[PDB]
RNA sequence: GUUCUUUGUAAAGUGCCUUCGAAGAGUCGAGUUGUUUGGGAAUGCAGCUCUAAGUGGGUGGUUCCAUCUAAAGCUAA
RNA sequence: GUUUGACCUCAAAUCAGGUAGGAGUACCCGCUGAACUUAAGCAUAUCAAUAAGCGGAGGAAAAGAAACCAACCGGGAUUGCCUUAGUAACGGCGAGUGAAGCGGCAAAAGCUCAAAUUUGAAAUCUGGUACCUUCGGUGCCCGAGUUGUAAUUUGGAGAGGG
């Protein structure tokens, strides 16, 4: 068989991702949250979709069509920029910080799991920047945080913290050690 | 913020994380073309402090140049970085070279990531912070050394040390080598 | 002599096209009489007549195209302004007078005041 | 020359511009009081001392009330919106003048504004009304 | 006996003779007249400070400075941003260390503020 | 000059009180060959080796002192 | 689920819309770079950081708001002119090369990003498209974009409250 240039490059990059010995601040990724806990994290995170551009436009025209002719609490949503998440973390305004494992330059998000372990922020490296993108009206998100919450979802969030602490942080205490990628 | 973490991360270049990053990417850039376009900056922090805004009209090109130059030390006293900037200036002749930075290096090749603005793009022609590049006095700034590295290689700065090249070495030579004669002879 | 422009601006497309064919026949007949005689005066005036009719014909087409492309973006490259290359680039009056959001605040707060110094 | 030789020979015609007399005598534009009282036979600095006004604030290199009263004459010589007014109506009708209670109210003072902002805005409302 | 003649180079290419001395004086006076025709009631130049020259040689002499300071302008009773609109040159990098220079400048600013007539925006 | 629009709990500025508060890395530097300068102080630059710090760092001046804020960008006469 | 769907990267299209080349070249910004000559014959040196060659701009270009100068009773972006001044310094200390601060004057003008959360809300933008008072504006739609477009902030601090 004969493949294209770019196909050969991404296949070569795939086998290069495995066969090299890798520094332990990377490969701290790919030791990621399993299927049940990931689905359960999103069962909470899907309840806080940031109000999409169409929804925001129609509502704020509803404000105009009503209020100009003839009280609300602050609404809660997931928080999704890297400047803003690393702002929220270190201010301790973060209760659950979700980090993508696949980022275009890897160097972007390498400090973040260990800065979360430093601040005492209960983090989870979840699989897919696309999968984080879906819950946030963006193609990709790299990071998603949950600062404040409705009280109906509060107990579920606190348990999501404790499940992620037990499932992720306790199973992967060896991941701060051990250079990954020694696969023969 | 987030870029201070990035800035101080890329100051450690032989550190084991960035050692590994640079090992993979040097090989990956060899497999591509010499001058090719980058999807997005590899170092968005350094891109941004050199003035890359991630908006329509802003381009990142990745470039490769050979290293080095007593026949093997017949010098060629222009930089590798200015050579790179000029090559991307010719392949992308509709753009204007804003700035460039170092990304990865090697025995044979030094790599750069030039940043380019589209002066014909309407998202650049408005917004009064970047529409200065549309003025035709910036047609090929990289060809006349008006970029950061060009102004370095010209030796343009302030002081005693740059007296021979403060207004440009050709200008100051021509000025100081002129028999100025007045109507009423001084 | 010959045909006048202002007389032809009143005419339709079909009237001018028929006019043109008649002038081209007449000129074609005069080039056969030209070879027998030493000189012919009318051959010059009929040529300039054809030229005039074609100019009115082209003008009537062009202004019709100007009307169907009235007041919209992207009109034909010939119907656009010619000016010069360097001026058909170079920031438009809106894009040049466009000042940043910060400088407008600074200009309202502190405009260049007019003064006189003596009394 | 090469190009000038042809242009002085061609039937195109030169684009002759006689803008030399306009270089010396440029009309004063920015002030009609000065525009009426400016002797064009005099120079710039002579027309400044004739009027009285100082032309150069630094002492010059070299050797050096008729109108200023008219200037002095012409120099010696923000409402509220519908919703803002109706908002201040609500605050006054429910509270009156108790600014502590007025600013601790969640229902009317939705923007958690101070006492000074409230007394200033209400007095603007009271001056425009009775 | 000494003499040094710098005519070893191709000097005859770069010989500038200033025939336009009389032409360029007229040109600057026309420029001043134009600027004073556009800036009608205002002088032609910003109000410049009094300043002591550096070096043991010239520290006897008092000369024009670039601009005042934020300190001298504040002590006069106005702001730097507003001083520029009234045509007072402001120097951010200059420092105030001498009391006599300071007070001379403050009085130069104060007498300037008495003599001026600022036009309203209406 | 005359005239039509201005608005929204909108955008500023002054002085005081009160609480905080980052600053451009294969870059500076060091070595090194070559070029270059009036620059002996090693003047600038280029290549190659190696490669920093934040009560930082650079540049001057007889124990210290002074004065700048680099490695990002625009701007008439 | 052996299915379907997000992304990522890389392509193509006589796709929609744009843009680059060539000329001129006195001056201007770069790159590249000699020799005849002159030095006592002469590898340094000199002509010369010149001519030729190559690229790139405009009405000017470049430079420019200090990682500046100084040593004062301190000045204060650049550029240009007189002065410094054939001075300091360089050089078989040979032929020769050769400034700058200060002082005077011309002209003068200042600013902008990145780095600290809009997080009670991507407030931002391009294109398509229908109208209108068309160097544009408004409505709707596809997008770019959180790997960061907007507002605030640049040390002269600055910001949040009162």
């Amino acid at each position: 068989v004969k493949w294209p240039e770019y196909v050969r490059v991404q296949r070569q990059k795939k086998i290069l991702s495995i066969r090299l010995k890798v520094p332990p601040t990377i490969a701290q990724f790919q030791y990621t949250l399993d299927r049940n806990t990931a689905a359960e994290t999103f069962k909470l995170f899907n309840k806080y979709r940031p109000e999409t551009a169409a929804e925001k436009k129609e509502r704020l025209t509803k404000e105009a069509a009503a209020v100009a002719e003839g009280a609300s609490p602050k609404p809660y949503a997931v928080k999704y920029g890297l400047n803003h998440v690393v702002a929220l973390i270190e201010n301790k305004k973060a209760k659950l910080v979700l980090i993508a494992n696949d980022v275009d330059p890897i160097e972007l998000v390498v400090f973040l799991p260990a800065l979360c372990k430093k601040m005492g922020v209960p983090y989870a490296i979840v699989k897919g920047k696309a999968r984080l993108g879906t819950l946030v009206n963006q193609k990709t998100s790299a990071v998603a945080a949950l600062t404040e919450v409705r009280a109906e979802d509060e107990a579920a969030l606190a348990k999501l913290v404790s499940t992620i602490d037990a499932n992720f942080a306790d199973k992967y205490d060896e991941v701060k050690k051990h250079w990954g990628g020694g696969i023969l | 913020g987030a870029y201070k973490y990035l800035e101080e991360l890329q100051r450690k270049k032989q550190s084991d994380v960035l050692r590994f990053l640079q090992r993979v990417r040097v090989w990956e850039y060899r497999q591509k073309n010499v001058i090719h376009r980058a999807a997005r900056p590899t170092r968005p922090d350094k891109a941004r402090r050199l003035g890359y805004k991630a908006k329509q009209g802003f381009v990142i090109y990745r470039v490769r140049v050979r290293r080095g130059n007593g026949v093997n030390e017949l010098k060629y006293q222009r930089s590798l970085r200015a050579t790179a900037e000029e090559r991307v200036g010719r392949r992308a002749a509709n753009l204007r070279v804003l700035n460039s930075y170092w990304v990865n290096q090697d025995s044979t090749y030094k790599y750069f990531e030039v940043i380019l603005v589209d002066p014909q793009h309407k998202a650049i022609r408005r917004d009064a912070r970047y529409n200065w590049i549309c003025d035709p006095v910036h047609k090929h700034r990289e060809a006349r050394g008006l970029t950061a590295t060009g102004k370095k290689s010209r030796g343009i700065n302030k002081g005693h040390k740059f007296n021979n090249t403060k207004a440009g070495r050709r200008k100051t030579w021509k000025r100081q080598n002129t028999l100025s004669l007045w109507r009423y002879r001084k | 002599a010959g045909v006048k422009a202002y007389e032809l601006r009143t005419k339709s497309k079909e009237q001018l096209a028929s006019q043109l064919v008649d002038l081209k026949k007449e000129l074609a007949e005069l080039k056969v009489q030209k070879l027998s005689r030493p000189s012919l005066p009318k051959i010059k005036t009929v040529r300039k007549s054809i030229a005039c009719v074609l100019t009115v014909i082209n003008e009537q087409q062009r202004e019709a195209v100007r009307q169907l492309y009235k007041g919209k973006k992207y009109q034909p490259k010939d119907l656009r302004a010619k000016k010069t290359r360097a001026l058909r680039r170079a920031l438009t009056k809106f894009e040049a007078s466009q000042v940043t959001e910060k400088q407008r605040k600074k200009q309202i707060a502190f405009p260049q005041r007019k003064y006189a110094i003596k009394a | 020359s090469v190009r000038k030789r042809k242009m002085n020979r061609s039937s195109v015609g030169k684009a002759t511009r006689r803008n030399k007399d306009k270089q010396r005598k440029i009309n004063i534009q920015s002030n009609p009081i000065i525009a009426a009282n400016w002797d064009y036979s005099l120079t710039m600095a002579q027309n400044y001392k004739k009027l009285g006004l100082r032309a150069k604030l630094q002492t010059p290199a070299g050797g050096k009330e008729t109108e200023v009263v008219k200037k002095l004459e012409e120099l010696a010589s923000r409402s509220q919106s519908e919703r803002e007014e109706e908002w201040l109506e609500k605050l006054y009708k429910k509270h009156g003048d108790d600014y502590k209670k007025m600013f601790f109210d969640k229902k009317l003072n939705i923007y958690q504004q101070s006492e000074g902002d409230l007394k200033r805005r209400l007095l603007r409302w009271k001056k425009r009304n009775g | 006996p000494i003499l040094k003649n710098h005519f070893r180079k191709h000097w005859q290419e770069r010989v500038k003779v200033h025939f336009d001395q009389a032409g360029k004086k007229v040109s600057r006076r026309n420029a001043r007249a134009t600027r004073a025709a556009k800036i009608a009631p205002r002088p032609l130049d910003l109000l410049r400070p009094v300043v002591r020259a550096p070096t043991v040689k010239y520290n006897r002499k008092v000369r024009a400075g670039r601009g005042f300071t934020l300190a001298e302008v504040k002590a006069a009773g106005l702001t730097a941003a507003y001083a520029r609109t009234i045509g007072i040159a402001v120097d951010h990098r200059r420092q105030n260390r001498n009391q006599e220079i300071f007070d001379a400048n403050v009085q130069r600013l104060k007498e300037y503020q008495s003599k001026i007539i600022v036009f309203p925006r209406n």
